């Protein structure tokens, strides 16, 4: 038994759905499950609906949320330039909406706005998966260090004839700023009934 | 309406709706609710 | 008085975690997924979302910082000589093997196989998220794992560079320029440092090399046979996975509401009486997120302590020689 | 900067309503009667208490980190300043 | 002493009402009906 609402046409492959009052948003795909005749809805580990049976046709359709992903913006200092780069982490370049608003595919996400170069420099901005960006905004694999090889041999030894007395700095914190917070003046400032109600919360 | 809204009811579906019909005294309309106790509740009609 | 007439060169393994899996949690998609009124009511709680994001970003940056401070200690990538002869000592088990697709040693190939990661944070092309998983549910519910800055190849290259610098320069590569020195002389310097005359080594180099090779073989056999050798890293990965699973399971709770689904409450009740349930759901999910963030901060502090200890042990035992007892393994290091 | 930002966030959290009709206590006390004003003040009390607890937890974590750093700094002082440490890469890079 | 004081504070926090009519569970269970006792049981559970 349902309400007087009329049914609409079924579309598959990101639309809003309403199956027997179950509202939501996602894509519908032909499922290969084995729903029993008395089973109408499906439920995953996260207590959400992953599959639903249509009231008209007895086919089973999977409910999968639409494509999404984090948006990390790669930008230098404002006092340097205004051009920015966009990193769609976790999303491939062939897949990339809520936001109103030169393409390289990394193992961390699709990077749009940076030009990849074969030359390697020191890592300036940590991007992910060994790739780092620097200021146009270029993308490059971070270099681990300068190339060097030791001339090892069975009877070769190196002994220095001079030395350099260098001084290196090291900063280590010893303490931080103290803080004393009065719960009464913070939560119930210049209030009496608020303080009487707060006294019921114990000795927090 | 417990668990449902009196106005947002024509947009939902139900499995099997059963309409329980009975007449009780005027002042005795206090125990028709979950977890209530009384004469009509404990002896005549009890709601889960 | 008791004085030994012989000795046994032993090699002992030590597993220390350096980092853990990153995690980025979107508060909106986790608490008020595909909901508008819930997202509007969530803005009345303040900057808890921003605090959680800052904490997670700080943890993610600190993991990479610890990895850099532990592995990236030298500024030059020293390569191994083409002639793999070091006076009888066989380092083929610890030197990288070019025959494999990844430049890792036969020992590292076992370490990367004994530990199985739940989610490394690679690219998902949306093809495996549907049809015929816990990671997929975590991603759909906002829980996203971020990949580390230094990949496995870069860590392997750093390890190979440290190993080559060690075996080719003794301890001088850490204090300054890599001064080349024969390995039967580096071992003599080590013996003179531990209080043993160098003539013992210059007379029993063959026996010492045989003992070292046998110890490396026994270490490889123990790593191949005993599965609980790398139990610490596996336990850390399992703790992170269980925390993610618990955080994604907490969505099943009702927290005193009529249903754990937001759409059900929005469709069954009117806003004047559905806001009181949306508030309870938001409060419960926010408390769960705060508990998860606190546990992750405690684990990050523990991992930072472990990584500082590992970097200290690296700088003392690998880049030099430490006289501290029971620090670089049991016995005269 | 972290301490300053923590203090600023803790003083900004007072602007939140936490589901109440207003963030100002006097407004709730003057607009509603106590029977329905207590349930509105309770939400603000709970929100501010949770904010204070989160701030205290973050401060305890930062204090543990500062304690570890201070122990390391005292060890480095006693080893490098009051003596000569043979530990490599402890008292700076090179032979200390 | 810190461990003992933590235990004592945790066992004393049961005296708090957390906005409920009483800190005793049986008092709330015996004075109010389930329709209006759950709103206090929930506050007590949340506080504890």
């Amino acid at each position: 038994v349902c309400g007087p609402k009329k049914s609409t046409n079924l579309v598959k492959n990101c639309v809003n759905f309403n199956f027997n009052g179950l509202t939501g948003t996602g894509v519908l795909t032909e499922s290969n499950k084995k729903f029993l005749p008395f089973q109408q809805f499906g439920r995953d580990i996260a207590d959400t609906t992953d599959a639903v049976r249509d009231p008209q046709t007895l086919e089973i359709l999977d409910i999968t949320p639409c494509s999404f992903g984090g948006v990390s913006v790669i930008t230098p200092g404002t006092n340097t330039s205004n051009q920015v780069a966009v990193l769609y982490q976790g999303v491939n370049c062939t897949e990339v909406l809520t936001p109103t608003w030169n393409v390289f595919q990394t193992r961390a996400g699709c990077l749009i706005g940076a030009e990849y170069v074969n030359n390697s420099y020191e890592c300036d901005i940590p991007i992910g998966a060994g790739i780092c960006a620097s200021y146009s905004i270029i993308a490059y694999t971070m270099s681990l260090g300068a190339e060097n090889s030791v001339a090892y041999s069975n009877n070769s030894i190196a002994i220095p004839t001079n030395f350099t007395i260098s001084v290196t700095t090291e900063i280590l914190p010893v303490s931080m700023t103290k803080t004393s917070v009065d719960c009464t003046m913070y939560i119930c400032g210049d209030s009496t009934e608020c303080s009487n109600l707060l006294l019921q919360y114990g000795s927090f | 309406c417990y668990g449902v809204s009196p106005t947002k009811l024509n947009d939902l579906c139900f499995t099997n709706v059963y309409a329980d019909s009975f007449v009780i005294r005027g002042n005795e309309v206090s125990q028709i609710a979950p977890g209530q106790t009384g004469n009509i509740a404990d002896y005549n009609y009890k709601l889960p | 008085i008791a004085i030994p007439t012989n000795f046994t060169i032993s090699v002992t393994t030590e597993i220390l975690p350096v980092s853990m899996t990153k995690t980025s949690v979107d508060c909106t998609m986790y608490i008020c997924g595909d909901s508008t009124e819930c997202s509007n009511l969530l803005l009345q709680y303040g900057s808890f979302c921003t605090q959680l994001k800052r904490a997670l970003t700080g943890i993610a940056v600190e993991q990479d910082k610890n990895t850099q401070e532990v592995f990236a200690q030298v500024k030059q990538i020293y390569k191994t000589p083409p002639i793999k002869y070091f006076g009888g000592f066989n380092f083929s088990q610890i030197l990288p093997d070019p025959s494999k697709p990844s430049k890792r040693s036969p020992i590292e190939d076992l370490l990367f196989n004994k530990v199985t990661l739940a989610d490394a944070g690679f690219i998902k092309q949306y093809g495996d998220c549907l049809g015929d998983d816990l990671i997929c549910a975590q991603k759909f519910n906002g829980l996203t794992v971020l990949p580390p800055l230094l990949t496995d190849e870069m860590i392997a290259q750093y390890t190979s560079a440290l190993l080559a610098g060690t075996i080719t320069s003794g301890w001088t590569f850490g204090a300054g320029p890599a001064l080349q020195i024969p390995f039967p002389m580096q071992m003599a310097y080590r013996f003179n440092g531990i209080g043993v005359t160098q003539n013992v080594l210059y007379e029993n180099q063959k026996l010492i090399a045989n003992q070292f090779n046998s110890a490396i073989g026994k270490i490889q056999d123990s790593l191949s046979s005993t599965p609980s050798a790398l139990g610490k890293l596996q336990d850390v990965v399992n703790h992170n996975a269980q925390a993610l699973n618990t955080l994604v399971k907490q969505l099943s709770s009702k927290f005193g509401a009529i249903s754990s689904v937001l759409n059900d409450i929005l469709s069954r009740l009117d806003p004047p009486e559905a806001e009181v349930q949306i508030d309870r759901l938001i409060t419960g999910r926010l408390q769960s997120l705060q508990t998860y963030v606190t546990q992750q901060l405690i684990r990050a502090a523990e991992i930072r302590a472990s990584a500082n200890l590992a970097a200290t042990k690296m700088s003392e035992c690998v880049l030099g020689q430490s006289k501290r007892v029971d620090f670089c393994g049991k016995g005269y290091h």
